[PDB]
């Protein structure tokens, strides 16, 4: 059976292992436990979620179908998350 | 002659319920309340009309606005009482 | 020749800490912001800064997350994170409040 | 035939005043040009949140046995709906006290 | 008859959490907002309702403070709270930081 | 020497220990250790003293004397503190 | 396309402090975006200000009061005295 | 008689531009007065403001041995002052990383 779909789902999954411990290293983390990597998947799926709907409505105000990204600095603006480095 | 919100949330309070009354204090946090919701949707509408370049503030960036700032269902629920009002508006 | 279980996770502190290379994969990345916006609403496209700006964004939320999270294993006498000291964290900021 | 002077509020089922949002939008220094709808749409959007916490806080005067809302029947309608708990978590309520809660470590045996 | 240590605490627990009135004396709390506004510049007049509003906010953001200085002993497995737990708090809220 | 000052210095001390442990109780804390008063004390003295300094500055950007409870709300609207019941 | 930004007077900011150092165009972009903000936060501070005391004109007290109010601590008193001293060159000149 | 048309911001001596900062303050919705005072002083402070910073992340690159100011030296230059570090720590700074700092507790024994 060679049947699958196009769309794939475990993308939550592409954010792996040792990206989340060198996350946690760049956090100065020495020990990881086995339960933290799928609590961070869930943290950056909410957080993520949040900023991508924010800036899905930024980009729907003004009649769009492309996220730029100023749209993604004002979604990040708005929470008091603010970024530099793309604001121009 | 102090302006204030005291008696529109005084009869939306007596459409809600009819039978039950309100005190000072919580009439000012209500006056509040309504200051601070006016003031936090006007700013982000004018945020929306600068960040388009655009000189005038319409519906559009009021509902951009409730989108926004209210979170999650009760965006929605706004979202639809408010529109019907413009259209009754309209009309009228 | 082993090493000592502790001085190669110190290494790699030292190490990251230093560089400002991204720590998450592009392409995985992309994956996820696109199937988190295609619920929203489907037909959405992206301009390359703003994943990279989404990119940028989630890595200094999660790097502080685990600083407030190695703080609060390192208060509870502790060396290792775990999903409580997460938990704890983001209450304390306020985003389980 | 200037007939009767029919208010805007009446025109669009509203008990919040539309002018009066529409003069505090113009002197606001938000825009130089304010559109005719958002100030229906706006009044409606306060009208609504207005009268989802005064129906909260009107239950939560029912089940305390009182026929005034208190600030604490404000506080308690804000911080039991978690909506309006994220929508008002960095304000502060006068003489609103807090939501009892005791946390189950410190329950006894 | 005397009582086990800790349902007294319950009981101002439960009690406490219930009432909202002050639990600060006006007076001292006047002194001390006017002690600390005179060294910024003399001869400073105060209304009533000023000091009122300084009161129900540092009202609001102590026992916030002790919640979440709570949440952090409860974290620590202690029932008692201590200035490691404040300082916790006050780092992961941003004050310390 | 009944030789006294007419300036009180110890109203930081004014905030009592029953206070304290009331503001806890109202927290929701069983047990106080003894040492935590006076970080009590010390954090609200670096709380009142930042809220005082910027009711203060917008007092005398009014050119006045008299701290009213509008700046008092206004100084705490700036720093994210926001207060009902006297805005009005 | 003539897109505005606050390049040439960074940079010649840079030159004065620093004749021997360049820059690279990530932390240029920083530093428009850095200006950009103060700008927002000190005049939205100064239009507040202007609001609440019932004035419809923004002179240089508001933005005096939005510096002591947004920048903390000893940073604000040196703004103060350095945007103080310019108003009284330029009075002196227009 | 039209003198040279000498510009605002060399009349104030500074570098920012007085009359754009002047033209954004009159756009930008504020109030609907400008004072002639209030760009000079915006400017003066924008300038300081921008200078300190600058002057900051050119002693971060000279003591990393570098001639050219990266986003790192950025970070470190904000980051290691503490006023500017409570002036932008609600700010994200793009490949600028994080201090190098690691906690007592993990350290080794000797």
């Amino acid at each position: 059976a060679k049947r699958h779909r196009k769309v794939l789902r475990d993308n939550i999954q592409g954010i792996t292992k040792p990206a989340i411990r060198r996350l946690a290293r760049r956090g100065g983390v020495k020990r990881i436990s086995g339960l933290i990597y799928e609590e961070t998947r869930g943290v950056l799926k909410v957080f993520l979620e949040n900023v991508i709907r924010d800036a899905v409505t930024y980009t729907e105000h003004a009649k769009r179908k492309t996220v730029t990204a100023m749209d993604v600095v004002y979604a990040l603006k708005r929470q008091g998350r603010t970024l530099y480095g793309f604001g121009g | 002659r102090k302006e204030s919100y005291a008696i529109y949330v005084y009869k939306v309070l007596k459409q809600v319920h009819p039978d039950t009354g309100i005190s000072c204090k919580a009439m000012s946090i209500m006056n509040s309340f309504v200051n601070d919701v006016f003031e936090r949707i006007a700013g982000e509408a004018s945020r929306l009309a600068h960040y388009n370049k655009r000189s005038t503030i319409t519906s559009r960036e009021i509902q951009t606005a409730v989108r926004l700032l209210l979170p999650g269902e009760l965006a929605k629920h706004a979202v639809s009482e408010g529109t019907k009002a413009v259209t009754k508006y309209t009309s009228a | 020749h082993r090493y000592r279980p502790g001085t190669v996770a110190l290494r790699e502190i030292r190490r990251y800490q230093k560089s400002t290379e991204l720590l998450i994969r592009k392409l995985p990345f992309q994956r996820l912001v696109r199937e988190i916006a295609q619920d929203f609403k489907t037909d959405l496209r992206f301009q390359s800064s703003a994943v990279m700006a989404l990119q940028e964004a989630s890595e200094a939320y999660l790097v502080a997350l685990f600083e407030d999270t190695n703080l609060c294993a390192i208060h509870a006498k502790r060396v290792t994170i775990m999903p409580k000291d997460i938990q704890l964290a983001r209450r304390i900021r306020g985003e389980r409040a | 035939t200037r007939a009767k002077a029919k208010t805007r509020s009446s025109r669009a089922g509203l008990q919040f005043p539309v002018g009066r949002v529409h003069r505090l939008l113009r002197k606001g220094n938000y825009a130089e040009r304010v559109g005719a709808g958002a100030p229906v749409y706006l009044a409606a959007v306060l009208e609504y949140l207005t009268a989802e916490i005064l129906e909260l806080a009107g239950n939560a005067a029912r089940d305390n046995k009182k026929t005034r809302i208190i600030p604490r029947h404000l506080q308690l309608a804000v911080r039991n709906d978690e909506e309006l708990n994220k929508l008002l978590g960095r304000v502060t309520i006068a003489q609103g006290g807090v939501l009892p809660n005791i946390q189950s470590v410190l329950l006894p045996k």
